[PDB]
DNA sequence: ACTGGAATGCAATAAAAT
DNA sequence: ATTTTATTGCATTCCAGT
């Protein structure tokens, strides 16, 4: 195991699956002075489900990490 | 894997004359080494790496 | 002013050429 | 055995979109 210990890994795949199926919306985060992201939510989902915590920037590389490893498939 | 091509004396007497002259790159760098290089901007971004990492290597036993 | 995402950096590492 | 290309797993820095 590395990092991102397979018991996160699932978090992130609901994380995924569960804020978008394909991505999709534009910008509908803020009404109030509550700006999200989808990382950010991924690291929140990732808090309450794994209590393990890891930031925004964790999510973005991991993302770009995985895509790099589907392109070279 | 792989095969590993070893760049010729043109190819690096202009990377090594580059380096020389500024350690890391820049984009407008890549662009312009890489039409007279003939090579890829990725392969110049990776040389750079090692080429530096080549010098810290240098900068270890007593 | 916030953000996600691309580009870039770096350490570890692999393997062909020398 | 050392040197020269090339890749991978993270982080960190640079570029826009809203």
């Amino acid at each position: 195991e590395g990092v991102w210990s397979p018991d996160i890994e699932q978090s992130f795949q609901e994380a995924l699956a569960i804020y978008p199926p394909c991505g999709r919306r534009k910008i509908i985060l803020s009404d109030e002075g509550k700006m999200y992201g989808r990382n950010e939510l991924i690291a929140r989902y990732i808090k309450l489900r794994t209590g393990k915590t890891r930031t925004r920037k964790q999510v973005s590389s991991h993302i770009q990490v995985l895509a790099r490893r589907k392109a070279r498939e | 894997r792989k095969k590993r091509i070893p760049y010729s004396k043109g190819q690096l007497r202009e990377l090594e004359r580059e380096y020389a002259a500024n350690k890391f790159i820049t984009k407008d760098k890549r662009r312009k080494i890489s039409a007279a290089t003939s090579l890829s901007e990725r392969q110049i971004t990776i040389w750079f790496q090692n080429r530096r990492v080549k010098e810290k290597k240098v900068l270890a036993k007593v």
